[PDB]
């Protein structure tokens, strides 16, 4: 009957490899750059647009960077319409962790649990997987600052700075070089755009190309203040670190 | 390439089980024509009977799908069957829902969106007919509204299906030209079988038996079909004059 | 071929090459012969068995206390349909009190074999089945197809060379069916009728199954030392 | 092409392949007739004797539905065996909920939606049968043929199987000879003539002939089998016509 | 409630209260009680109005559907639907229906189905809370194959007794015709039937 | 029993002149025995106010429900929630559960951002919108304090002398009532500020 | 709760009372019962205040869905017949009483809808607790060919009754009035029969009566940068 | 019987692209051009209404559709895919959103509910993408007027102005020069006509082209005058004399 | 029923449980604890409908010990009666509900801070400087008001404890044949061997 047209998607090939993760993670290199980096007090979040006109709306616009619940929020690497599945879950789960036990989620258990979604895809039901991956900055009192990033795999790792998107290669090498651990949110702000200055495809680095977000101890009592930047600020701290 | 197969996007856009159902209507050599009045809307339909065995009366294309919305199925007739089944289900539970008698732009939008759903699964194959409501409305008075196995449809001046629709079509465009409204004039119904019938005569270039036709009157507060004699009566007064 | 993927499809002459193969698995099967007359019905088996050391296979089930039937093919298949007959018996006992009619028993394994290669995902069902019994009506002996079809026949094989047997028993068949009275002559017409097929392999007393139910016999299974008096 | 593998996939030509060997499957089976009577309905079948071994007159392949419908199909006997036995359900029902007789001209539209959900979806056979099938009711009588598309319509007569060349042309001769309709009583004599002229390809093997028939004077509305003295009066009239 | 319905030479005419009350207090004084179903297969309602509404609602459903498939449905048809919800869910709904009828073939025809869920044809019917009234009045005057003037004033006295005794009937008696020429109402106000 | 003097508890919601003021008793009983005098009845979400008063089980299930469905409505449209608006999201969430209630009495308060208008709700245990420009109140001695708020108050008070009014009007009901004191809890809310005073009341 | 609904030649009236009330307590003096299904479909309700607010808006989806649909004016008789199956799926525990009035292209039409499921057509129906002496009033006065301007006067007159002789009614009377071919005129607070007499000597406090332990501030606002 | 169809007909293919996606924009280039300018106060969409005979009626049938009083929306591609997205649009902001809030959702949150439509089409099993590009014009009290293009992968972006179809490369260029921030709705409207008059080669009046505005409220449509809490439409149709009107004051 | 005691001194929560179980006119067995350890710092005592009581216990102690081992933290306090309070409301509106009243009490290590916390069956979580459920907050409730100081060291409270049940002692109508006292602080969860 129908027994022809099975893509038979789950099956493994002769190598002991998934085809459709290959493919996927193939994929998530054409959507714009995403770089992370974790100073001692916050945490950056850097993303490079893609689409821009003249006359696209720019200001409203939010495509790769968003809040998850008070202390988390990820960035966006590839398809925008298959993650925002994954984000509506992400909060959900948030939530539900809340009125549970009266606390806010730890970072550790939010990504956990959209990395068995993940993983769960390629185990059964012979869809595609989702096309995303996410890096989950976040706050919680355990351990303090953390990163995280998921693949379609669903395997996830701790980074004090990473990249997804174009050029993970070049813009890994970069940050290898100029990282330090005694370094702070305001010299990291300036590491963040001098890294996607060298890798943009743009002929000049601008401020309407960028959606930036820090996670900062910073501001009133001991709670937290996630900012996400608006585009007026981001002018501002493009001419404070002499870019443009 | 299975897209020859099943329903989806070609390479290049189409559906390429789509344009086929098309071209599997098409096939019975019947010709229909549906034309309003100014109080009715009348639909004159070929009919063929291929051997001596078959029964006449049986053989038939116009179904009352309620009291008032007739439709005329043009394709292969197992399809019109379930086509014609289902679409009187949907006008008793209309009225049981809401009351009042399905109007006629409801069905054919409701039709409409049944057909969609069989090109977007990939388990049922389209219908492969195209169906013409005919009905006096409540509201607006004399419709028609003509559905496609794409899911396509849209009212209707005057419509006619079939493989030699090409001559009707430019037949009914010069009379609307000429007399400059959206309907046969003419008040009584019977003129306008009259004029329906004279089109037929001259587009396909022969003359009808009673035999040969079966005819579908709606007027408000019935949808009927004529009988053999009715239609006998038209015949020969289109002969006098 | 290209067609004889599943059983949704007929063959571009109509054929259905998933039905005509199951067919063929009877031809792979043991011969057993059937035949009756109008006061006993029989059937005479050869059991067949792997080396030395192996035991020989059952053929023949009894299905109730005037119902049976014996196997030629895919034992696995055989104990799924003889399982469907066994609580259709009962199904009758309890709600009407009535000894279920062989006729009707075939009309119902018509229908079950049916609804099997339409759906896509079933098998056909490889095994043969000739079905004795003995109801208000008299005697019946019926021959099970897995295509579907139940014929009612005065005898009739199945098996590896069979038609050794169909031969005989058509020539026979004035005389055999005229042995009203006496159960021992008819299993003696039976014992020969299978003789014709056999190529090789002599009667032996753990060889040979032979089941006879009639008038005034339950249904009842001769094995091992039984059958001395007929061979 | 490759729009023959699966069903109910269009061809560019629009054909339904799978649906068109089917038909196959039907001009290879046994052939069967029916007379629409001036008052009834009368049903033939030609059963081929494949063995001296089958027994004479009890594998008969005339079924009855309900208490008032003959249905006689040509094709593969089982996929025939399954359609009845669900048209004996959709007439119990329709008994069950209206407590009168189900029409003949309705139980027709249940018989074919039943077909033609089988060339919808993709994974079931289409039926490899063509059943002639009527009877009497209130209006009269009524006979009907369908097809493994799910077309049927009324039918003066009809016939399916091999030999149906054959008897269109012959049940044609008896239905310009009598448009004043052809008598209950007639006709058992006439099917059984026709059936034995239509044999002629057939003729290799020994056949049986079983008429049945439905007929509002005679059996009052029920469905009966003819039989003993009134089969054997027209078995003799079809020996005498053919010698 | 009180409700009728007779048969006679050229049809059946059906007969009914207006008064429709919740305990002592009338709520609605003018309540059609002769319903149509089809377009010559009437009925009356009589019992627990939600219930009787919710039936007739469902039998005006599956005979519109009836008739687009088999053709013209009998009276003896209409009267098996009603049937078939009265006694599948007789736990509950508590419903009393009489379903007078007229063919072409065989003129009159009254059902009657009470409480249980039980058809019967009957030459006169007669059911609600008012009915026990008539029982002999019906019974003594009945003659079959009345003329038309002559069965509406037996309706008309038999109704006009309904509604002096019981206290639960009252004001203007509707009444319907069915005919081969069609369907006629009539009205008869409490002047009409209280001076006789 | 009856389902909502296990606990007992009043809340009382005064307009004034451009600003809002919710009050309620701290006590949180078992029938006689007096439990906790910590327990508050009075939450917060953005700057909305919810009085919630009825068993005392309920009064914790249904805060944590609420806060959980206008936490996801802050980050999808990326605003709190306006009063208006969330009194139809309180009526709908109650309504749900049509048959075995939640057996409560919820009070909103608050000021609409947009328009500066203040704005109080109440509600029943099924759910209906109790509208009023005046005041709301809620709980066991709800017959109290209606007779007690209607003398009293006189529209349009500057947010001080508010204050006074809605304190007369709570501590009277609770000395006259027998499932209410120990201390009570009253928010005086502006568009600027709010400011929570706790009241010294008698402990008998 | 007293509930008119009055026909006359050109459309139709009705009218209701503003006091709900819960128990011997009256909640609210004001709130009005006159809700809207439609643009030209209104009703009222009588019964569990819950019930007749939540079962308008389970129906104003619907008909409003379905108006978009079939893209026409959505008729009285939608409503009518898909409020009854509605509340007869649950067998009558729904407690709700309604009066729909409304016009459409048909005509005008008003409706009495009971809670098992029970409908009444009628040319001037009451429902409510104090619908008994709303009763009698129209019995009175009611004739045939009511102009615009007598029928209004008429459906405020029994709400009146309604206040003078019932407990449960009181307050003020809303009116709203449907013609055929206009938009439908809601007149909200469209009689006063009682005001609040002023107090016989003001009450208000000295400030620093009421004694106070603590003092507070709550945090309403996003954290800011430092 | 034993339906299979679980596996979905997307798949990843070799190179990193979603083939079913990219075929579906193909067949969205073939659609007939559609435009949107949002303006200080207002935003228009208009297309151009291909009628297929003369003996058709092309009123009956519309391009433009109502998905709340303050939301319309227009479209590029396969008409039927269209229809039932409107339906399923219309639906979920009522059960989803409305009962439960008692407000028709702000544009911006329909939007997303609408991508999440797209999204289950291209992702559960035996289905296909759908074929259409919807512009949805909408305003709601907070965020203003606004403007949003939804794709069919899922994606949604908000646009100052925009164009879907044939000539949609020639129309997005025509508007950068033309627009600017000051644009009021008459002098938006007005570049809305010679943006679609490039693109549209035969008839140019209005019996032909649809446009629509969200723009100003309205108070004539309320249809229950006399209650100010209520402020009627913002959505209105222009019908076929007011679009001839602005053709003389070309 | 059966009398449960707790109360919190500056540095430790000391629960205090009844031995006796009676079940027929008999009492059939005077030495069974009527409380779980759920983890290393937090204590659980139960008591309430006969046999429920065991069901609820170690249910809850299961979830509790798969998140230690699923994360490697010891859950707060705080949480543990958040979680025991949600259950609790489910079983209500269930089939059949589960009348259990629970005294948490735990030494949250994060704070250095000892908390107790009282769920009665109903569902209502209360912070308490002390609580019973039962009739023994009717004898006791009004002796610990008059002793108790925050300031009290354990064997200070222990000696105010000693009282407590001797007031039971004259007045209650029912054998509980003392009771076995637990302490939880933060050097672990000991047993106080003598009365």
């Amino acid at each position: 009957g129908s027994r022809r047209y099975d893509s038979r998607t789950t099956i493994f090939s002769p190598e002991g490899r998934l085809y459709q993760v290959e493919y996927a993670l193939e994929s998530i290199s054409h959507a714009g750059t995403a770089i992370g980096i974790m100073a001692s007090d916050g945490i950056v979040l850097a993303a490079e647009r893609k689409v821009t006109s003249t006359l696209l709306e720019q200001d409203t616009s939010t495509e790769k960077l968003y809040k998850l619940n008070d202390k988390i929020a990820v960035a966006v690497a590839g398809l925008t319409a298959d993650a925002e599945i994954l984000i509506n879950t992400a909060r959900i789960h948030a939530q539900n962790y809340l009125k549970t036990y009266n606390e806010d989620i730890p970072v550790e258990i939010l990504v956990r649990r959209l990395s068995d979604i993940k993983q769960g895809y390629t185990q059964h039901g012979g869809l595609r997987p989702f096309g995303v991956s996410f890096i989950y900055a976040g706050y919680d009192d355990r351990y303090g600052y953390q990163l995280y990033t998921s693949n379609p795999s669903g395997n996830y790792t701790g980074w004090k700075a990473i990249s997804v998107g174009a050029n993970t290669s070049a813009a890994q090498t970069l940050l290898q070089m100029d990282y330090k651990d005694d370094m702070k949110v305001d010299d990291a702000i300036e590491l963040a755009l001098k890294t996607l200055s060298k890798t943009t495809d743009s002929s000049a680095l601008t401020y309407d190309r960028l959606e930036f977000a820090t996670i900062r101890k910073g501001a009133n009592d001991g709670e937290v203040y996630q900012k996400i930047f608006k585009p007026q600020e981001i002018k501002d701290i493009l001419v404070k670190t002499g870019i443009t | 390439g299975y897209d020859r197969h099943i329903t989806i996007f070609s390479p290049e856009g189409r559906l390429y089980q789509v344009e086929y159902a098309f071209k599997a209507t098409n096939q019975t050599n019947i010709n229909s024509l549906a034309v309003r009045g100014k109080d009715c809307t009348v639909v004159i339909s070929q009919k063929k009977v291929p051997d001596k065995l078959l029964d006449p009366t049986t053989v038939s294309y116009i179904f009352c799908i309620s009291r008032t919305i007739g439709m005329v199925v043009n394709g292969p007739i197992p399809d019109a069957r379930n086509a014609a089944l289902r679409a009187k289900a949907e006008a008793a539970e209309f009225r049981y829902k809401y009351g009042y008698d399905m109007p006629c732009d409801v069905l054919a939008k409701r039709m409409a969106n049944l057909s969609q759903i069989y090109t977007q699964r990939a388990y049922m194959r389209p219908l492969g007919v195209i169906l013409t409501f005919v009905s006096v409305d409540e509201e607006l008075g004399p419709s028609i509204y003509k559905t496609d196995p794409a899911g396509y449809y849209v009212g209707y001046k005057a419509t006619a299906t079939g493989p030699k629709q090409q001559e009707i079509t430019t037949n009914l465009e010069n009379h609307f030209k000429k007399s400059k409204i959206d309907h046969i004039n003419e008040e009584s119904w019977e003129k306008v079988v009259e004029f329906a019938i004279t089109h037929m005569i001259d587009a396909l270039g022969t003359e009808f038996s009673k035999n040969d036709l079966e005819v579908g009157v709606a007027t408000k507060d019935k949808f009927f079909t004529l009988s053999a004699e009715n239609i006998e009566e038209r015949l020969v007064a289109i002969a006098e004059q | 071929n290209n067609y004889d993927g599943d059983t949704v499809t007929f063959s571009p002459t109509g054929r259905l090459f998933q039905v005509e193969y199951a067919l063929e698995a009877i031809k792979q099967g043991s011969v057993t012969v059937g035949l009756r007359s109008n006061t006993h019905a029989v059937l005479v088996a050869l059991k067949r068995n792997a080396d030395e050391l192996s035991s020989y296979q059952k053929k023949i089930i009894k299905c109730d206390e005037h119902m049976g039937l014996s196997l030629a093919g895919l034992a696995p298949d055989a104990r799924v349909l003889s399982n469907y007959l066994r609580q259709q018996c009962n199904y009758s006992s309890l709600v009407f009190n009535r000894k279920l009619a062989v006729e009707r028993a075939g009309h119902l394994l018509c229908d079950k074999a049916q609804k099997n290669t339409q759906s896509y995902g079933g098998r056909p069902y490889g095994v043969g089945l000739l079905i004795i019994g003995y109801d208000k009506s008299g005697a019946h002996l019926l021959e099970f197809q897995p295509s579907g079809n139940v014929t009612e026949l005065y005898g009739t094989a199945i098996g590896a060379r069979s038609q050794g047997a169909k031969t005989y028993l058509e020539r026979t068949l004035d005389t055999f069916i005229k042995i009203d009275g006496n159960p021992d002559e008819l299993i003696k017409a039976g014992v020969e009728a299978i003789s014709q097929s056999l190529r090789d392999e002599s009667l032996t007393v753990d060889n040979l199954s032979i089941a006879i139910v009639g008038k005034d016999t339950p249904f009842t299974i001769y094995d091992g030392e039984a059958v001395a008096k007929y061979i | 092409t490759g729009y023959d593998l699966s069903n109910s996939v269009f061809s560019p030509d629009g054909r339904n392949f799978q649906v068109e060997y089917a038909v196959k499957a039907v001009e290879n089976g046994t052939t069967s007739i029916g007379i629409k009577c001036n008052d009834g309905v009368v049903f033939a079948v030609e059963k081929l004797i494949t063995s001296k071994l089958l027994v004479p007159q009890k594998n008969v392949k005339i079924q009855v539905v309900d208490r008032h419908i003959g249905c006689v199909y040509s094709g593969l006997i089982p996929d025939g065996r399954h359609l009845v036995n669900r048209g004996r359900e959709e007439a119990a029902s329709f008994k069950k909920l209206y407590k009168t007789p189900i029409p003949i001209p309705a139980f027709a539209d249940r018989l074919g939606q039943y077909v033609q959900a089988h060339t919808l979806y993709n994974s079931v056979r289409p039926f490899g049968v063509s059943t002639i099938f009527g009877g009497v009711d209130k209006n009269g009588a009524h006979l009907y043929m369908l097809e493994p598309s799910g077309s049927y319509w009324g039918y003066k007569g009809a016939a399916t199987g091999k030999g149906r060349q054959s008897a269109k042309a012959e049940l044609e001769k008896l239905v310009d000879h009598h448009p004043e309709g052809l008598s209950a009583r007639e006709a058992v004599k006439q099917a059984a003539k026709i059936i034995y002229l239509a044999h002629e390809d057939n003729k290799e093997k020994d056949f049986e002939l079983e008429i049945s028939w439905c007929s509002l004077s005679e059996t009052n509305g029920l469905h009966k089998f003819v039989k003993g003295d009134l089969l054997q009066e027209a078995i003799d009239f079809a020996q005498k016509e053919i010698n | 409630t009180s409700i009728m319905a007779v048969t006679f030479k050229d049809g059946v005419i059906l007969g009914a209260d207006s008064r429709t009350t919740t305990g002592a207090y009338i709520a609605n004084r003018v309540t059609d009680k002769l319903t149509r179903v089809h377009d010559k297969i009437w009925c009356c309602r009589s019992g627990s109005a939600a219930d009787t509404q919710a039936i007739a609602d469902i039998v005006q459903y599956h005979l519109e559907l009836y008739t687009s498939q088999y053709g013209t449905p009998s009276t003896e048809t209409a009267a098996s639907v009603f049937k078939e919800l009265c006694y599948e869910n007789k736990d509950n709904l508590t419903a009393g229906i009489i379903v007078a009828g007229y063919d072409d073939k065989n003129k009159g025809e009254v059902y009657t189905i009470p409480l249980g869920g039980s058809v019967h044809k009957l030459p006169y019917a007669i059911a609600g809370s008012g009915s026990t009234f008539i029982y002999g009045y019906c019974d003594k005057n009945f003659r079959e194959n009345m003329s038309k003037e002559e069965t509406v004033d037996f309706i008309k006295h038999s109704l006009s007794q309904a509604i002096k005794w019981d206290g639960s009937s009252g004001g203007v008696i509707r009444m319907v015709v069915l005919t081969a020429a069609g369907v006629e109402r009539l009205i008869f106000y409490p002047d009409e039937y209280e001076q006789l | 029993s009856d389902p909502s003097s296990i606990n007992g508890g009043i809340v009382v919601a005064m307009t004034g002149k451009d600003c809002v003021a919710i009050a309620c008793d701290l006590r949180l009983g078992s029938q006689s025995l007096g439990v906790s005098n910590k327990f508050e009845k009075i939450f917060h979400y953005g700057h909305v106010f919810l009085g919630i008063t009825g068993l005392a089980t309920d009064v914790t299930t249904l805060n944590e429900m609420f806060r959980y469905k206008t936490n996801l409505y802050k980050l999808k449209e990326e605003r709190a929630i306006e009063p208006e608006t969330f009194t139809q999201l309180v009526s709908s969430s109650l309504y749900e559960r049509r048959f075995g209630p939640y057996f409560v009495g919820p009070v909103v308060a608050g000021i609409n951002s947009k328009s500066g208008k203040p704005f109080i709700a109440g509600f029943d245990l099924i759910g209906c919108i109790d509208e009023a420009k005046d005041f709301i109140v809620s709980g066991t001695a709800s017959d109290q304090l209606f007779g007690m708020c209607e003398s009293l108050y006189e529209p349009n008070l500057e947010p001080e002398d508010l204050f006074e009014t809605i304190s007369q009007a709570l501590l009277n009901a609770a000395d006259r009532d027998a499932l209410s004191g120990w201390g009570a809890v009253v928010y005086i809310i502006k568009k600027d500020e709010v400011v929570k005073r706790y009241l010294k009341m008698r402990q008998d | 709760t007293t509930i008119v609904g009055v026909k006359f030649n050109n459309g139709v009236v009705i009218a209701a009372d503003t006091r709900s009330t819960q128990g011997p307590i009256v909640a609210d003096k004001n709130c009005a019962k006159l809700h809207r299904i439609s643009p030209k479909i209104w009703c009222a309700g009588a019964g569990t205040a819950a019930d007749t607010e939540a079962v308008t808006q389970l129906i104003g989806s619907n008909i409003e869905l379905h108006s978009l649909y079939t893209s026409r004016e959505p008729r009285v008789v939608s409503a009518l017949q898909m409020l009854k199956q509605h509340l007869f799926k649950y067998q009558g525990h729904i407690g709700a009483y309604l009066i729909v009035a409304g016009v459409d292209p048909t005509g005008s039409h008003l409706f009495s809808i009971h809670a098992h499921g029970s409908t009444d057509v009628g040319y001037y129906l009451s429902l409510g607790s104090g619908s008994l002496a709303a009763m009698a009033v129209l019995e009175s006065h009611w004739k045939q060919d009511l102009t615009k301007e007598e029928a209004i006067k008429l459906a405020s007159d029994a709400i009146q009754a309604g206040i003078w002789n019932d407990l449960g009614s009181g307050s003020n009377v809303d009116v709203c009035v449907m013609e055929i071919g206009k938009d439908a005129e809601y007149l909200r607070n469209y009689l006063t029969p009682n005001v609040r007499e002023e107090k016989q000597k003001s009450y208000k406090f000295p400030r620093g009566t009421t004694a106070v332990l603590k003092e507070s501030i709550v945090n309403i606002c996003d954290i800011q940068e430092e | 019987m034993t339906d299979r169809y679980s596996f979905s007909l997307t798949t990843f293919s070799p190179s990193g692209k979603l083939g079913q996606i990219d075929y579906a924009l193909t067949a969205v280039k073939q659609g007939v051009t559609s435009l949107g300018i949002k303006a200080t106060n207002g935003v228009v969409i208009a297309t151009e209404k291909k009628s297929s005979s003369p003996l058709a009626m092309s009123e009956t049938l519309s391009k433009v559709s109502l998905l709340t009083p303050d939301i319309g929306a227009v479209y590029s591609g396969m008409g039927p895919d269209y229809r039932v997205l409107v339906d399923k649009s219309r639906k979920v902001a009522h059960t989803s959103y409305k009962r439960i809030y008692g407000e028709y959702p702000p544009t911006k949150l329909l939007v997303s509910e609408v991508a999440k439509i797209m999204q289950e089409a291209t992702q559960s099993g035996g289905v296909r993408p759908f074929g259409v590009s919807l512009l949805i014009a909408g305003h709601d009290e907070f965020n203003g007027f606004s403007l949003y293009q939804v794709d069919p992968s899922g994606s949604y972006f908000p646009w100052k102005a925009t164009a879907i179809g044939k000539g949609s490369v020639a129309a997005k260029t025509f508007l950068e020069k033309r627009w600017n921030d000051e644009l009021e709705l008459e002098d938006a409207i007005h570049i809305a006509l010679l943006t679609l008059k490039e693109s549209v080669e035969g008839e140019f009046n209005g019996d032909t082209i649809e446009l629509a505005i969200i723009g100003d409220e309205n108070p004539d449509l309320l249809g229950y005058t006399g209650i100010p809490t209520d402020k009627g439409p913002r959505f209105r149709k222009l019908t076929s004399q007011e679009i001839n009107d602005r053709l003389e004051a070309l | 029923m059966d009398i449960i005691l707790g109360i919190r001194v500056q540095d430790s929560v000391i629960l205090a449980s009844s031995k006796a179980v009676t079940r027929g006119i008999s009492v059939l067995k005077d030495s069974d604890d009527k409380t779980r350890q759920l983890s290393p710092h937090t204590l659980m005592s139960f008591a309430g409908e006969a046999g429920d009581t065991v069901q609820f216990a170690e249910y809850i102690q299961a979830n509790i010990q798969l998140y230690s081992i699923r994360e490697d933290y010891e859950l707060s306090p705080q949480a543990v009666s958040s979680f025991v309070r949600q259950e609790l409301a489910k079983s209500i509106r269930s089939r059949r509900p589960y009348q259990v009243n629970v005294l948490i009490g735990g030494y949250d290590k994060k704070k250095n801070k000892p908390e107790l916390y009282q769920i009665d069956y109903l569902g209502t979580k209360v912070e308490l400087p002390y609580g019973a459920h039962g009739y023994s907050g009717f004898y006791t409730f009004s002796l610990l008001d008059h002793h108790y100081r925050p300031d009290m060291t354990t064997e200070e409270g222990l000696d105010l404890l000693k009282l407590c049940v001797q007031e039971l002692e004259k007045r209650m109508p029912m054998d509980f044949k003392g009771v076995i006292v637990k302490i939880v602080d933060k050097d672990g969860i000991r047993q106080v061997d003598d009365f």
